[PDB]
């Protein structure tokens, strides 16, 4: 297994709902929301926000799903393509 | 002289805090550009896109409002642009921008 | 119980009616009265210039303090100053000339400025005047000598005036005062006032209303959203206190609704419906007939817009080649022909609801017009399936 | 394109007549022949030309009613109806699709229905 990563430093070097994912995304609103306004998140327009520090890649039907919620606790809105509403 | 220092300070401690991103944003895409003698000035197009890329303006008649008090105060100015696209510049000296990053790290 | 009570006394604690309140304002308030003390009982004058922010409503917060010297020390007068009737940059020193020592007045002889208004500051053994100063950006010149003379005042033999300038922020002290950064002399004071941020504006609201009415109308999580995007803009006070009374009047309306004919919570949608028509495009409302949003005549050419922007690569077209594109369109599909006598109208006619926009030319046809923003608004919420779905699949 | 792909074009439909052990082409080696040149001319860009349609179930309707307002204005309700179901168009979804335009505004009818003019 380790006679991979010989030449993975030599050409390197030489040359240059959610689970937890959720749980911990309301935290975040507390600054993006709460703190640092923007009026600005969420469907696609959430791409420029949700990657931080967790990986795990989002399907299109599970960001879909979400958008059930946060009208009726008052977080987003629902709009169109980019929605940019509460 | 040149230009004093604290017209310039003095006018973002009085400035909302969503128009302080953007003067901020703008400073560091026109010193890694200035080495280009053809620099034109960023479009409108992805100056828009840049907004909500870094959580800021949400539509486009609301970042329209918040260039009132830039234009004003001889910060920024339009230009008549024959491809249709109002151009973004600073009119001040090239040695001036680069000591504003210094002043703001607190 | 309390229903109709309660509405018609909130509309008037609501309505912006001089925002004279002390809270939420303390150390932006504590220096401006100490530091008009030191000068009564040190026997100094000098120049204040204050920088307010754009739009905020701070008219009321000087007329606090002014009232308050007069309860507190008796001999003093103070000569107020009202220049919005003067449309010129001259007619302002005689106009506030008639106020010499309050009993003892005077009348004009007509060029005789410079001399006699100066004359009586400088004595010794008159009280210390206070002149207020308003709107002084709006009283520039083509080389700004007027305001040469009202800075030097306080600052030569005999300094017994003190400058008080209410005013908000649009230039610093670049072209209207040059002799700062030059002169040694002159060493004016400057302050200013930062946008109110939620930590006031939400407390601004608590003693508006909890002293005045007996129930709340609403609850405390649509507070917390109105004064969120109120101080997103600048942090107008009057911005705040007009879109939580605008936010009543539609859900009282609402409550005489097979009601009267033979207190209540707003909920936080029936406040994003009034801001609906300020930022928002009003394009949902469209069906069963209503005439909310477009007509039809206007749709059919402001879709070949984007069919020349791919294809020359630039946003700016005119009326000439508007009519172009629509006379080949309507011959073949077989539509109402509009001539281009009237089409001149319809380009003063799409500039509301927030939409493309143009000038003002001297000759027609040719005129550089352009196009507001176009990126994703044509779908889903808007239909454009069975009315110009064949346009855009043709060129 | 011009002259020089024109005999290309007629060389390939040998190269599939060959391996049926047969002396006669058919439509098999036409359209295999065009599939190879599609595929190499989109190879040479960054993406395929591809196109997009969507069966609208009232864009053939209203292309039906332009062949009788070029001959006449006051066309007949139940003249209009002996083209449409040639084809094989039924008749339950004119009744809503005459409302999607009217709204609208294109054309009017009575109070009866029976008598369409475009205005």
């Amino acid at each position: 297994l380790q006679d991979a990563e010989e030449a993975v430093e030599l050409v390197q070097y030489a040359y240059f709902l959610s689970e937890s994912r959720l749980k911990a995304f309301k935290v975040a609103l507390l600054d993006v929301f709460r703190e640092a306004h923007a009026q600005s998140i969420g469907m696609n327009r959430l791409t420029e926000s949700i990657n931080r520090d967790s990986e795990e890649p989002f399907s299109s039907v599970e960001i879909q799903a979400a958008l059930s919620k946060m009208q009726d606790d008052n977080q987003v809105m629902v709009s169109e393509g980019i929605i940019f509403l509460i | 002289s040149s230009l004093p220092l604290s017209s310039l300070t003095h006018v973002l401690r009085s400035l909302t805090p969503n128009a302080r991103g953007i003067f901020r944003l703008l400073i560091k895409y026109q010193l890694d550009n200035q080495d280009n003698p053809s620099y034109i000035g960023l479009s409108f197009q992805d100056f828009y896109q840049q907004c909500r890329e870094a959580f800021l303006v949400n539509s486009d008649l609301t970042l329209r409002a918040q260039l009132t008090e830039f234009r004003d105060h001889k910060l920024i100015r339009t230009k008549k642009g024959t491809d249709g696209v109002e151009y973004l510049l600073i009119p001040v000296d090239n040695g001036t921008l680069t000591d504003f990053l210094e002043k703001e790290e607190e | 119980k309390q229903e109709g009570t309660c509405y018609q006394q909130a509309k008037l604690v609501l309505n912006t009616a001089v925002p004279d309140r002390l809270p939420a304002r303390e150390r932006e308030m504590d220096v401006i009265r100490n530091f008009l003390r030191e000068h009564i009982c040190g026997k100094k004058a000098g120049s204040l210039y204050l920088s307010g922010a754009p739009g905020t409503g701070k008219t009321a917060c000087l007329s606090r303090i002014l009232q308050d010297l007069k309860k507190e020390l008796k001999g003093f007068k103070t000569i107020m100053l009202n220049c919005m009737s003067l449309r010129t940059a001259q007619a302002v020193f005689p106009a506030i000339a008639q106020e010499i020592c309050q009993e003892e007045v005077s009348r004009p002889a007509g060029k005789d400025m410079m001399r006699k208004l100066e004359k009586h500051m400088t004595a010794e053994k008159g009280p210390m005047i206070v002149l207020v100063l308003d709107e002084m950006d709006q009283l520039d010149s083509k080389g700004q000598d007027v305001l040469y003379t009202l800075f030097e005042w306080p600052w030569l033999s005999n300094s017994h005036l003190v400058l008080i300038g209410i005013a908000n922020t649009l230039d610093l002290t670049d072209r209207i005062l040059p002799r700062l950064q030059a002169r040694e002399k002159c060493k004016p004071q400057l302050l200013n006032f930062p946008p109110y941020t939620r930590n006031q504006i939400v407390t601004i609201l608590q003693d508006r209303l909890n002293q005045v009415s007996r129930d709340q109308v609403l609850d405390n999580a649509a507070v917390q959203f109105c004064a969120r995007k109120v101080s997103a803009v600048s942090g107008d006070v009057r911005k705040a206190l007009d879109v939580c009374r605008r936010a009543i009047e539609i859900v009282e309306s609402d409550v005489k609704s097979q009601t009267i004919l033979k207190p209540k919570r707003v909920g936080l949608i029936h406040i994003s419906q009034v801001i609906s028509e300020i930022d928002g495009n009003r394009m949902t409302l469209s069906q069963e007939g209503a005439q909310d949003s477009f007509p039809l005549q206007q749709k059919i050419l402001v879709c070949s817009l984007m069919l020349l922007i791919r294809q020359l690569k630039i946003k700016e077209v005119t009326l000439g080649k508007l009519y172009e594109a629509y006379s080949k369109v309507c011959r073949k599909q077989q539509v109402a022909a509009v001539d281009q006598s009237e089409c001149l109208s319809l380009s003063g006619l799409l500039e509301a609801r927030g939409i493309l926009g143009l000038k003002r030319n001297k000759e027609t046809r040719l005129t550089k017009v352009f196009f507001k923003i176009e990126e994703k608004e044509i779908e889903h919420a808007l239909k454009d399936k069975a009315l110009i779905g064949n346009i855009l699949a043709t060129g | 394109t011009s002259a020089r792909t024109l005999l290309a074009i007629l060389r390939l439909s040998t190269a599939l007549a060959r391996l049926r052990m047969v002396d006669v082409v058919e439509k098999e080696d036409v359209n295999e022949a065009i599939r190879l040149m599609e595929m190499s001319k989109d190879s040479l860009l960054g993406d395929k030309g591809q196109t997009a349609r969507t069966q609208r179930p009232a864009d053939v309707i209203f292309a039906t009613v332009r062949e009788l307002v070029s001959g006449g204005r006051s066309v007949r309700f139940s003249e209009a109806e002996q083209r449409c179901v040639s084809r094989g168009f039924t008749p339950a979804q004119f009744q809503a699709a005459l409302d999607e335009y009217e709204e609208l505004n294109v054309w009017q009818v009575n109070a009866s229905r029976t008598r369409i003019t475009f205005v």
